[PDB]
C-alpha cells in the first residue's frame, strides 16, 4: 500500500514493510477455513519505528514472514 | 399471616372470604415489607367497614394504637392528635401515621408482627 | 516533528558541541520577528474559505474540462475531494509557516502525495495549477491587512512563497 | 430486584429506595445487641411518591444513607433486547471497494467505535476517510486513528475514571466486555508509563483483535455470544455495560461517566493479583 | 521533539483544523518567554567546564568510596566518562532552553535512561548530585525569570533520574 | 470546551506526566494577552444593541426581496428572531475573547451549524453580512491588539458558517 | 428480526403445529392489501424531510422555553441532536408500517430510549409530544395522496397510527 | 471539561446574558495573579517524585501492618500500585490547581475511585490518610520557594488545600 | 452525628493520643467566635420565611417555563413541593453553621437528593440555581443586623458561602 502521505498522525520515522500472509493474520469472515485475501498475498504497510517491533513480532508469530523491509519514504 | 391477623384484628374471627390473598400473595413473593403487608390490612374495607364504622373516632383510635402497638394511650393530648388528623388528613394517612411512627419502627420496625408489648 | 529552532538544536548534538554564539542570533532575531510571523499566519487563517473558494473559481474557469463529464472533477464526489485536497495543502502550509521550517509539510502531507494522484489519474499539472492559483491569493490577503501595524513582511512573504512552490513542485 | 406493581392502589408513582441497612432501622428480635440480617446489608425499598419524603428522612436520621432511588416504571423493564447483537452483522472491506462500500464501513465503523453515541459532520474525520478508498489504510488501521482522535478520548478518556475507560475501550475494540480485576489492572499501568497512545495500541494489536475481525473488518460485538477464555459472568457484564439499542456512551449526561460494572463483580470472576 | 510550537501544530493537525486564535496565544506566550530562556542558556553555555569540573569534584566527596580502587569512580577512563556524561547533561538542558520544550532531554536523555543504568550500574543518585551542585552555582550567575527557567529544566531532569 | 489553558492540561493528562514547562509558556501566553482580550470584550458588550440593529438592518438592504410578504425577513416575528440570533452570535463572540479560545464559539454556535440551518432554509449568506457590516463598525471603535483579537473571533465564524 | 409472517409462524412452533387455515387467512388477506400497505410507506418516504420540518416548527411555537438559553433544544448543537433523533423514529416507524409488526419499532428503537432521555434530563413528555406532531402530518400525505387509485387505507391509517403511539408511550 | 473561565461564561450563558461588569473584575483580577498560580504549579511538578517519596515513608513508618504479610501493601506488587496511586492523585491535583477549578479531578481522578478502593479491599482511610501527609508537604514547597519574588501566596495555598482535601474526603 | 469537636476528638481517637495542644488552641479560638457564631445563625432563622419568600420571587422571574403548563413548579401540587424542599435545604444549612461543620448537611440533607430529583425529572440546574438565590439573601441579612455589637463577621459568613455551595453542588 502506497502511502499517499504519512498515514501516522504521531510522527516518527516511517517503514514500509512487505509481508506474506497468513490466512489467520487477515481471516475474512466466512464459514468454513477462513481465507487470505486473493488479490493482496503480500500486504505492505507504513509502520512507525516504535510500532515497528510490535508490528514485525505479531506478523511473525503468525505464519507470513517479511518478504522485505524499505524506509516508508 | 396468622399472627398479624389476630394482633391488628380484634381477634376475631377471620373467615377465608375475609382473608384477602393479594396481600398474601408477595409476601411469598418478596417486594412487601411486613410493615407494609401490615399496611395493606386496615387499609382493607374490611377493617373500615368493620372494626372502624360502628366504633367512634376515639374508640378505634385506642384500638389501633393496640392493634398495632400494645401499649394503650398514655395521654389524653397523643388521642387528640390523631383526632385532629381525623379531618386534618385522610384516614389512609393517619393509621399510616402509625406504622410511620418511630417506636412503632423502634420496636418490631421491619420484618416482625406486631405484638402487644404492652 | 521539527522546527526552525529544533533544527538548529539536532545540527549542534551531531557536532557534539553547545549552540555556536553566531547560531544563536540567527535564532535571537528570529524570534523578534515573531510578531510579523503570526499576524501572516493569522492572515491565512482567517481567510482561508475564501482563498480556496477563489482560486477554485480560477482553476475551473481556465480547465473547463475538469468539470465536464469523463474529466477528474465530475461528478460531484470528485469535485468535493479536489476542493477538500486544496485546503489540505494549504493547511499544512500554514503549519510550516509558523514552524518556521519546510519539515512538517513535506514530511505529513507532500511525501507520496505526487504518486496517490498518478495512481488515481488525478492529472498532476492541474493540481499544481491550483497551489500556485491558492499561492497569489494568499499573499494578497498576507500582504494587505487591516488594523495592522505598518511595516516590512517581505522576508516572511517570500518564505511563504518557497513553501507553496515545493508543495507545487514535489505534486507536479 | 424486579418491583411488581407500577402505581398504588391510589394513583401514585412506586419509586424503589435503596439504602445500606443499620441496626436500629431493622432489628431481629433476639437478647444481646440487635443486628440487621445480613442478607439485607442493601435493602430495597418501594414507596408510593407520597411516603418518599418521611420515607427516606427517617432511614437519614437512622445510620441509613440511601444508595439510589429510582423511578420503579424504568426499574422491572425488561433486560434489554439483544436481538442486533446476537449475531452483529459483520462489515468486510474488500480491496477494490466500490464508493458505497467504503461509505458502509466507515458508517459501521463509527457506530461501534464510538458506540451509539452521534457523531456531527464536523466531528467526522476527513482525512483518515480518504485514506481508506484509495488504499494505504487497513480498517484496522483506521480504527487506530479513531481511537487516537481527541473525538474519542474527549468522549471515553478525558471525562470517566481510567477504570471507566477501560471496559469502554474493551467493547468499542472488542466486542467484549472486560473479565478479570487482572485486565483493568494491567491497562492502567501501562497508560502509566507508556501514555495513553500505547494502550490505545495494545487493544488493536492483542491477538484477539486479530483472530477475530483481525484486519479489514470493522469490530463487531463478539460479547452476548460464548467466547473463548470468556468467564460466564462476562455475558452478565455485557448487558450492564450494553443498555438497549439507543443507549449510548455519553458525556453528555447526568454524572455521564460512571462505572457499568461494578468492581466487586470483576472480583468475583477473577482475583490473585 | 516536543516544543510549544510543535505540540499546538500537532493538535490542530489531529483536529484536521487550521491554526485557530487559540493555538497562536499559546505560541506567542513561547515567544515572549524565550528571551529569558536565551539570555540563561548563554549564561550556561560560557560556565560550562566549570561548572562540570565543579559537579564530578562533588560528587567524589559526596561518596568517597568511588574513587577507591575496584570501583567505578576510580581509574582514569571512569572519571573522563563521568566528566564526559555531564558536560552532555548540561549541552541538552541548554538545547532545551533554546528551544523552549523539554524535548531535546525527553529524546536524548530521558527515554531509555532506566536500561542503559541498570546495564552499566550507575546509579541516578551520582547525577542527581552533580545536577543539585550544579543548580546551585547557576543559583548565583543568574537572577529572576532567566534563573527561574534554569531552574525548571535542571529539575525535570532530576525528576526524570529519581 | 477548548480554551488554551484546558487544552494544555489534556494533552500533559493524555500522555500521562506532569505539567512541565512546556505546557506553563503556553498558559503564560494566554493571560498576557487576557488583558487585550477583556479590554475588546468591554467594548463589544457596550455598544451591542447599536451593532445589532445595524447589522439587521444592513441584512435587509443587502437582500431587499427578503421584506416582502411571503418571504423570511417578512413580518415582525422573523425579524425578532432575526434580531435575537445576531444577539447570540455577539454574545458569544464576547464569551470566547474572555475565555481565551474558541470554546464557547465551537459549541454553542459552530457544532450543528449546518443542520439546524438546513432544516430550517436559513441563508448562511445572511448571518454573514451582519457580521461583516459588525467587523465594520467594531474596526473603529477598537484598535490595535485589541481589534486584532476582535477580528479573529468574528472572522472564525464567518469561515465556520461559509 | 419479526415482522406479520415470521410472528405467526414462530406462535404455530410453539404449538408444535402446522399453521392453522384460520391464520393462513389472516396472511392471505394481508397480501391482498400490500399495494395499499407499500404506497403508505411510499408517501412517508417521499415527504420525509416535510414531515419532520413541519413538526418541529409546530413544536417549537409551542414550547418556546426548549429553544432558549437554559432550554433542551438550545444551543445549537443540542437543537440538531432533537431534530435528528425526530427522523430516527420516524424512520424505524415506517420500516415498522411495511413489515406490518411493532417490533422492528420497539427493539432497534424504543427500547432503552427513556432511560436515556431520562439521563439526559431531555424532557420525555416534549418528546412524545413531537413524535405525535409527526404522526398527525405523516397521517396527512398517506391519507391524501396524488396519482394513486382511489380505495380505503383507514385500515392502515390506523395501524401507522397506533405505531406512533407505542412510540410516544413508550418515550413518555 | 471546565476552568475557571469557562464557568463563570456558562453561568452567564443560562441566564443569556453579557457577562456583569462585575464578574469581568472575576476574571480580570484572576489574571493579575496568574504568575503567582503558576509558580504554584511549577514547585508542585518541580518536587513531585520526592513529595510523594516523603509522605510514604511517614505512611508507612504509622500504619506498620500495610507493609506487613497479609497487609494491603505487601508484596512489592502491590507496593507499587500504591505509590503509582499517589502520584496520579497528586497529578490531577496539579492539573486543578492551573485551571483554577475543581472539576477535572473530580471526574477523571476522584469519581468512583472510593468504589474501587472498597472493591479492591485497599482501606479507604490509609489512603485518604496518605493524601494529606502529601498535601502537607507539598504545600512545604508551593509556600517556601527558592529565586522567586517573594509576596503573599495564601489564596492560592488554600485553593492548594481544598483540592487536596475533596480529593481526601472523596476516597474517604 | 458530627459536628466540629466531635470531629477533632475522632481524628485524635485514630491515632490513639490525647488531644494536641495545637489542636486544642483551635477549639479554644472556635469557641471565643461563639457568639458571633450564634448570632449569625438568629439572623437566618429570624428572617428564614422572608429569605424563601424573595429568593422564589426571582427564581420564578427568570425561569418563566417551571410555572406554565407542562414545566416542573406546576401545578400547585408540585409548586408547594418545591418551596418545601428550598425550606428544608435552607434549615440544614442553618445546623451546618451552628455546628461548625458540612457533615450534619451532607448526611441527613444531601445525601440522595441529586438523585430523588434525577428520578421525578425535576431539573437539578434550576434546582441549585434556587439555592444560590437563597445564599445571597441569606448573607444580606446576616451580615447587616440591627441591635448587633459592631465587628467582623467575614469569617462566619464564608463559612455560611461554602455550606451553601456544598448544597449547589451535589444537587447539581
Ligand atoms: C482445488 C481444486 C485445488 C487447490 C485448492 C487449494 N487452495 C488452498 C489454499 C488457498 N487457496 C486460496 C484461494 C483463494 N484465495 C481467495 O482469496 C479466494 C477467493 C477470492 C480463493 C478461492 C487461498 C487464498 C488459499 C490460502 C489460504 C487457505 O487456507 O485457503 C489449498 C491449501 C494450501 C495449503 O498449503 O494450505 C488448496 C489445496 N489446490 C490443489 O491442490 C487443488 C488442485
Ligand atoms: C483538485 C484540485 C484536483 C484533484 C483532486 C482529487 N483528489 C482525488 C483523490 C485524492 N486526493 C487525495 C489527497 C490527499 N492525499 C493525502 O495524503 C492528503 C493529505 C493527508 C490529501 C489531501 C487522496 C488521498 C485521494 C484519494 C481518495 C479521495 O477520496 O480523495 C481525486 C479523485 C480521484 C479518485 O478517483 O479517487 C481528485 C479529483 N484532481 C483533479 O482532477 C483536480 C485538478
Ligand atoms: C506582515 C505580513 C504585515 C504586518 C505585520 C506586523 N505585525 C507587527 C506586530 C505585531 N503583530 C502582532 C500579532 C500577534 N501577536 C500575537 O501574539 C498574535 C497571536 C494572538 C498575533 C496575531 C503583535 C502582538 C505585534 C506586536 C504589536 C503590534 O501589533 O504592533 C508588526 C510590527 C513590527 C513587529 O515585528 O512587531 C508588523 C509589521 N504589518 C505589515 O505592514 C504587513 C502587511
Ligand atoms: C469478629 C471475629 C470480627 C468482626 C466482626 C464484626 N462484625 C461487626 C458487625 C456486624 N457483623 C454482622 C454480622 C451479623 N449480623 C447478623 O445478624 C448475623 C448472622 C445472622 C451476622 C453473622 C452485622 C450485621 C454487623 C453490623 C451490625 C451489627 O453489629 O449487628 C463488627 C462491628 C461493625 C460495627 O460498626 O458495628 C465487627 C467488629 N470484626 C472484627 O473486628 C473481627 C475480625
Ligand atoms: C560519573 C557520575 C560516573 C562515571 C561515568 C561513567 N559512565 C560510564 C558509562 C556510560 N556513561 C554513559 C552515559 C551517557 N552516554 C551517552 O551517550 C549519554 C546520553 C547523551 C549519556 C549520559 C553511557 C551510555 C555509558 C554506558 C557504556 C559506555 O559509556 O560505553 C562509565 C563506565 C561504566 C562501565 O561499567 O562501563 C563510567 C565510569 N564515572 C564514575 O566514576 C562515576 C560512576
Ligand atoms: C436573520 C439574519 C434572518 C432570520 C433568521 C431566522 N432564524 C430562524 C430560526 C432559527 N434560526 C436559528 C439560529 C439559531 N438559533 C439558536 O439557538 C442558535 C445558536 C445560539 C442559532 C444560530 C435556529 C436554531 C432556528 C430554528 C428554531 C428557532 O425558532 O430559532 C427563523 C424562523 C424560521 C422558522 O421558524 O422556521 C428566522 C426567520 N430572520 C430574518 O428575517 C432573516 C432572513
Ligand atoms: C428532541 C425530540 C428532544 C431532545 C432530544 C435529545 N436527545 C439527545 C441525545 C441523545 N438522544 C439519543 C437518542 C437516540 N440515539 C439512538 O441511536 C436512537 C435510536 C437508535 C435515538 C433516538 C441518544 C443516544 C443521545 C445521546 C447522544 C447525543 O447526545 O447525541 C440530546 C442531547 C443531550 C444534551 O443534553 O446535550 C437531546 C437534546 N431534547 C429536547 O430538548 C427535545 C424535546
Ligand atoms: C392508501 C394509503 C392510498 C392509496 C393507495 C392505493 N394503491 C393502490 C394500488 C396500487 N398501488 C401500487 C403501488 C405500488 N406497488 C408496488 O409494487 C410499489 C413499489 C414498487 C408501489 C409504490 C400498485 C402497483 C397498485 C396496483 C395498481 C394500481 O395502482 O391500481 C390502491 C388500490 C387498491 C389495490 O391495489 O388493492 C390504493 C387504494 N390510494 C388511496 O386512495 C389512499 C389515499
Ligand atoms: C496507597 C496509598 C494505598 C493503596 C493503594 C492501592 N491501589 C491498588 C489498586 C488499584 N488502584 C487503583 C486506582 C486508580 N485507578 C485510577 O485510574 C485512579 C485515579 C482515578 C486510581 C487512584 C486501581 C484501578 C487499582 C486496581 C488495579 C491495579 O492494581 O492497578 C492496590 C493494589 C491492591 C490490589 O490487589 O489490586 C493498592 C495497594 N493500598 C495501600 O495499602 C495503601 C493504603
Ligand atoms: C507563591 C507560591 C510564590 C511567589 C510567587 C510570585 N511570583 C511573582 C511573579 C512572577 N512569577 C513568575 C513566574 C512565571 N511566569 C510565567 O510565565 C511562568 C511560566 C514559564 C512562570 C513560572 C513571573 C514571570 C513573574 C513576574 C516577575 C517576577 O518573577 O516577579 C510574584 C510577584 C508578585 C506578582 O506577580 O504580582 C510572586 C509573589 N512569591 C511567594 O511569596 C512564593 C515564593
Ligand atoms: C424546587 C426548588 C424545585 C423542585 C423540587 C421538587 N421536589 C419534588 C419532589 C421531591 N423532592 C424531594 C425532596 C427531598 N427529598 C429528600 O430526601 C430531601 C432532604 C430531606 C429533599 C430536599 C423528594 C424526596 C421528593 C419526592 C417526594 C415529595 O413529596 O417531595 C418535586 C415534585 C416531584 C413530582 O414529580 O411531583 C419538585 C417539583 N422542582 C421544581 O420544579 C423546582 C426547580
Ligand atoms: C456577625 C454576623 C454580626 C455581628 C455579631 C456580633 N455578635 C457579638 C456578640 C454577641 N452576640 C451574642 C448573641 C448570642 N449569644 C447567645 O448566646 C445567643 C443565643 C441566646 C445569641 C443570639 C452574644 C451573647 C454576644 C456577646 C455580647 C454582645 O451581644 O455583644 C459581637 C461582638 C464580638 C463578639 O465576638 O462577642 C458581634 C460583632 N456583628 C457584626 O458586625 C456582624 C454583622
Amino acid at each position: 500500500s502506497v502511502l499517499t502521505g504519512d498515514n501516522q498522525q504521531r510522527g516518527s520515522k516511517l517503514f514500509k514493510i512487505t509481508i506474506a500472509l497468513s490466512p489467520t493474520l487477515a481471516h475474512h469472515p466466512w464459514p468454513g477455513l477462513d481465507t487470505h485475501e486473493p488479490s493482496q498475498s503480500s500486504y505492505s504497510t507504513i509502520v512507525s519505528l516504535e510500532r515497528l517491533l510490535p508490528e514485525m513480532t505479531r506478523i511473525k508469530r503468525n505464519g507470513g514472514r517479511i518478504l522485505e523491509i524499505t524506509e516508508g519514504e | 399471616i396468622r399472627a398479624a391477623y389476630k394482633q391488628l384484628f380484634g381477634n376475631t374471627y377471620i373467615l377465608e372470604s375475609e382473608r384477602v390473598i393479594q396481600a398474601e400473595s408477595l409476601l411469598r413473593n418478596g417486594s412487601i415489607s411486613v410493615r407494609e403487608f401490615i399496611r395493606i390490612l386496615a387499609k382493607s374495607d374490611l377493617y373500615k367497614e368493620r372494626f372502624f364504622r360502628c366504633t367512634s373516632n376515639n374508640r378505634f383510635i385506642e384500638l389501633n394504637l393496640k392493634h398495632l402497638l400494645g401499649r394503650a394511650p398514655y395521654n389524653q393530648g397523643e388521642i387528640a392528635e390523631h383526632l385532629d388528623r381525623y379531618c386534618q388528613s385522610g384516614y389512609d394517612a393517619e393509621i399510616d401515621s402509625y406504622i410511620d411512627s418511630d417506636e412503632y419502627r423502634r420496636v418490631f420496625g421491619e420484618n416482625t408482627v406486631p405484638y402487644f408489648r404492652g | 516533528m521539527q522546527d526552525a529552532f529544533t533544527k538548529a538544536i539536532v545540527a549542534a548534538d551531531l557536532r557534539g558541541s553547545f549552540l555556536s554564539e553566531q547560531e544563536l542570533n540567527q535564532l535571537t532575531n528570529l524570534v523578534k520577528e515573531s510578531n510579523k510571523r503570526l499576524d501572516a499566519v493569522n492572515a491565512i487563517t482567517g481567510n482561508a474559505a475564501e482563498i480556496i473558494s477563489d482560486a477554485a473559481h480560477k482553476l475551473f474557469a481556465e480547465q473547463t474540462d475538469l468539470i465536464r463529464p469523463g474529466g477528474n472533477a465530475y461528478p460531484n464526489r470528485r469535485m468535493a475531494a479536489c476542493l477538500r485536497d486544496m485546503e489540505i495543502i494549504l493547511r499544512y502550509v500554514s503549519y510550516a509557516l509558523l514552524a518556521g521550517d519546510a519539515s512538517v509539510l513535506e514530511d505529513r502531507c507532500l511525501n507520496g502525495l505526487k504518486e496517490t494522484y498518478v495512481a488515481l489519474g488525478t492529472p498532476t499539472r492541474s493540481v499544481a495549477r491550483a497551489v500556485q492559483l491558492m499561492k497569489e491569493t494568499a499573499i494578497g490577503y498576507v500582504n494587505s491587512p487591516s488594523g495592522v501595524t505598518r511595516g516590512d513582511c517581505s522576508a516572511l512573504v517570500n518564505e511563504a512563497a518557497t513553501y507553496f512552490d515545493k508543495a507545487a513542485a514535489s505534486i507536479a | 430486584m424486579n418491583v411488581l406493581t407500577t402505581s398504588s392502589q391510589r394513583g401514585g408513582k412506586l419509586f424503589k429506595v435503596t439504602m445500606t441497612l443499620s441496626p436500629a432501622l431493622s432489628h431481629h428480635p433476639w437478647p444481646s445487641l440487635d443486628t440487621y440480617e445480613p442478607s439485607q446489608n442493601s435493602y430495597s425499598v418501594v414507596v408510593p411518591l407520597d411516603r418518599l419524603l418521611a420515607e427516606m428522612t427517617y432511614i437519614k436520621n437512622k445510620g441509613g444513607r440511601v444508595l439510589d432511588i429510582s423511578p420503579a416504571d424504568l426499574e422491572a423493564l425488561g433486560p434489554p433486547d439483544i436481538s442486533s447483537v446476537a449475531i452483529p452483522l459483520k462489515v468486510e472491506l474488500w480491496a477494490k471497494a466500490d464508493v458505497s462500500d467504503v461509505q458502509a464501513a466507515i458508517v459501521a465503523a463509527y457506530k461501534q467505535i464510538f458506540g451509539n453515541t452521534y457523531v456531527l459532520e464536523s466531528e467526522r474525520l476527513t482525512s483518515a476517510e480518504s485514506l481508506l478508498r484509495n488504499g494505504s489504510i487497513s480498517v484496522r488501521e483506521f480504527v487506530r486513528l479513531l481511537a487516537k482522535s481527541e473525538l474519542y478520548k474527549e468522549r471515553f478518556f478525558f471525562c470517566t475514571s481510567n477504570n471507566r475507560f477501560t471496559e469502554l475501550n474493551f467493547k468499542h475494540f472488542l466486542g467484549r466486555a472486560p473479565y478479570n480485576q487482572s485486565e483493568i489492572a494491567a491497562h492502567l499501568d501501562r497508560y502509566q508509563t507508556f501514555g495513553y497512545d500505547a494502550e490505545i495500541d495494545s487493544y488493536i494489536d492483542s491477538d484477539e483483535y486479530i483472530q477475530a475481525f483481525g484486519e479489514n473488518v470493522v469490530p463487531y460485538y463478539r460479547g452476548f455470544k460464548s467466547q473463548s477464555g470468556q468467564t460466564v459472568e462476562s455475558f452478565n457484564r455485557m448487558f450492564k455495560l450494553y443498555r438497549g439499542d439507543a443507549g449510548s456512551d455519553t458525556n453528555l449526561n447526568l454524572q455521564g461517566q460512571k462505572r457499568r460494572v461494578d468492581p466487586k463483580n470483576l472480583l468475583r470472576s477473577g482475583r490473585g493479583i | 521533539m516536543k516544543t510549544v510550537i510543535t505540540e499546538v501544530i500537532a493538535s490542530a493537525d489531529s483536529q484536521g483544523r487550521f491554526l485557530n486564535n487559540t493555538e497562536l496565544q499559546a505560541a506567542n506566550g513561547r515567544f515572549q518567554r524565550a528571551t529569558a530562556s536565551m539570555e540563561a542558556a548563554r549564561a550556561l553555555t560560557s560556565n560550562a567546564d566549570s561548572l562540570v569540573k565543579g559537579a564530578v569534584q562533588e560528587v567524589y566527596n559526596k561518596f568517597p568510596y568511588l574513587t577507591q580502587p575496584g570501583q567505578m569512580g576510580y581509574g582514569d577512563t571512569n572519571q573522563a566518562k563521568c566528566a564526559r556524561d555531564i558536560s552532555h547533561y548540561l549541552r541538552f538542558i541548554t538545547y532545551s532552553l533554546v528551544a523552549g520544550g523539554t524535548g531535546p532531554l525527553d529524546d536524548y536523555i530521558v527515554a531509555g535512561l532506566r536500561e542503559v543504568n541498570r546495564t552499566f550500574n550507575l546509579s541516578p543518585s551520582w547525577y542527581i548530585e552533580a545536577l543539585k551542585h550544579i543548580k546551585g552555582k547557576v543559583g548565583s550567575q543568574l537572577s529572576g525569570q532567566p534563573l527561574t527557567e534554569a531552574n525548571a529544566y535542571i529539575d525535570y531532569c532530576i525528576n526524570a533520574l529519581s
